[PDB]
């Protein structure tokens, strides 16, 4: 039993940075593996990043390789997503997910409990 | 559509009979989470028509890689476990028996099983999660009345620092034994029969006691037994009322394919 809630989302310019946060409650945080997902309006839900139980193994996708880095803090019962060099097509609602069993899958099958999702929209063409 | 989580459980048994035969609108998965404690045994009962990937074809947790390993037997990580996969007709209906026998000395493990009904639509799933792990990590000096000695056993039991494939996190690999220092009495530290126990833990415990000069101690023997490398130390008459705790770290000791040790933490109480 675990619930999730995202924060830190909003509006940003191209090449900026956002510190997305996701807190949990209920069952022990350090006993579940966390991972971020996003769904662009119209397109389907794709895999973003993933962090293991202790935080040693990180699993990322090709679209956000290097740009997005996932970090977890077992003490704070919170997982973070550091987004850097946001390309304009990153405009999507970013979902937080927790998985009781996790074998490193890059899909939504292993994740059981999900959050709500915050809106992240990035503009471009200077100002 | 979120993946709906259902939960079922019985008395030391996981019954999925006549619970996976319907079709929901969204993806669902019924869970049976169990944590054996006092050497209890577990039964997994489900309909024979369901496709069950359990026991010999389970998903086991690997502490070395901090992930799960697919399609593996659980005896490959907890050898003392033994099971049987038979065909019984429970409550009239043909059922599948997944009876596991959990000994007391069986090493800690963490694996899951997938109970999937064969259908063109895979919206419904069954899962059983098994979490065998020690839950007591803080005990006292077990004074053996026969030999008149104190024992802090880290070679087995709850304070076992032997490399195990149990689901323990970074700040959970902390076991501790508390020995209220009785002057001029023998104190035993039973440790696993390992090569590096004498090579690094024995120098580690020596340096912990020599730094404090007011601690009166005398190392007698390092006796190799059947399975325990017992450190025999006698603490003499102490002067100042002090308190000491020493750390014998084996959590970093890797053991193929997934087993990892624990950090021993012996707390010495010097009270008059
Ligand atoms: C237990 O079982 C599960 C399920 O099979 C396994 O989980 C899989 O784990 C593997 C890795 O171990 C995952 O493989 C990864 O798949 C990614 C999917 O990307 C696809 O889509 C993009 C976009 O179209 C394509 O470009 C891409 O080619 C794929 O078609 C790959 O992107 C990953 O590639 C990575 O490595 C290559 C080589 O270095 C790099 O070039 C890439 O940039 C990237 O870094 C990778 O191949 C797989 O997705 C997981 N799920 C599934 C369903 O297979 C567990 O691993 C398994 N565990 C054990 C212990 O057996
Ligand atoms: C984990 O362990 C379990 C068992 O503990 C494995 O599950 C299966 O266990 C059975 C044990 O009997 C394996 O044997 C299979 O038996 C099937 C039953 O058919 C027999 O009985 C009927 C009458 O009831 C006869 O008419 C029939 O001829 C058989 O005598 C067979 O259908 C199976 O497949 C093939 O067997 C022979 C040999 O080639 C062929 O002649 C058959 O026509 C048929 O094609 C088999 O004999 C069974 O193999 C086990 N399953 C699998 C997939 O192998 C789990 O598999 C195991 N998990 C693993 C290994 O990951
Ligand atoms: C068990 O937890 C303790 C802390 O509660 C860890 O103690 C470490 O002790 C060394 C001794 O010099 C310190 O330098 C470290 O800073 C301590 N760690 C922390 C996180 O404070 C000990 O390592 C733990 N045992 C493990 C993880 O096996
Ligand atoms: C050892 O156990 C004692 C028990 O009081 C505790 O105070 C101490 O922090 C522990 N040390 C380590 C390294 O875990």
């Amino acid at each position: 039993q675990v619930q999730l809630q995202e924060s830190g989302g909003g509006l940003v310019q191209a090449g900026g940075s956002l510190r997305l946060s996701c807190a949990a409650s209920g069952r022990t945080f350090s006993s579940y593996a966390m991972g971020w997902f996003r769904q662009a309006p119209g397109k389907e839900r794709e895999f973003v990043a993933a962090i293991s139980y202790s935080g040693s193994n990180t699993y990322d996708a090709d679209s956000v390789k290097g740009r997005f880095a996932i970090s977890r803090d077992n003490a704070k019962n919170t997982v973070y997503l550091q987004m850097n060099s946001l390309k304009p097509e990153d405009t999507a609602v970013y979902y937080c997910a927790a998985a009781g069993v996790y074998s490193g899958t890059y899909t939504d099958t292993e994740f059981d409990y999900w959050g709500q999702g915050t809106q992240v929209t990035v503009s471009s063409h200077h100002h | 559509g979120t993946q709906d989580e259902k939960s079922v459980k019985n008395i030391c048994v996981c019954d999925f009979t006549d619970k996976l035969n319907f079709l929901p609108l969204e993806k669902t998965k019924i869970l049976c989470e169990l944590k054996p404690q006092y050497g209890e045994d577990i039964k997994i009962i489900a309909n024979k028509e369901y496709e069950i990937n359990c026991m010999n074809n389970s998903k086991v947790f690997c502490p070395l890689k901090d992930t799960f390993i697919n399609n593996t037997n659980i005896k490959l990580y907890s050898p003392k476990l033994h099971f049987e996969i038979k065909d019984i007709t429970h409550k009239g209906k043909n059922a599948a028996l997944y009876y596991l026998k959990i000994d007391e000395e069986a090493s800690d493990i963490f694996f899951s099983c997938s109970i999937k009904p064969k259908q063109v639509s895979g919206l419904l799933e069954g899962e059983v999660r098994v979490n065998l792990k020690k839950h007591i990590n803080e005990e006292y000096s077990i004074f053996n009345e026969e030999e008149d000695v104190h024992v802090c056993d880290f070679s087995k039991g709850n304070l076992d620092i032997t490399p195990s494939a149990g689901f323990y996190l970074k700040n959970s690999r902390n076991v501790s034994c508390i020995y209220r220092v009785i002057p001029n009495k023998l104190f035993l530290i039973k440790l696993p029969k390992l090569d590096i126990v004498t090579e690094k833990l024995l120098p580690s415990i020596v340096n912990c006691l020599s730094e404090f000069s007011f601690i009166n101690f005398t190392l007698k023997h390092v006796q190799e037994g059947d399975n325990y490398i017992s450190f025999n130390v006698i603490f003499g008459e102490f002067k100042k009322h002090f308190n000491l705790a020493c750390s014998l770290d084996l959590s970093d000791f890797q053991q193929e394919p997934c087993n990892l040790g624990k950090t021993a933490n012996i707390t010495f109480i010097f009270s008059k």
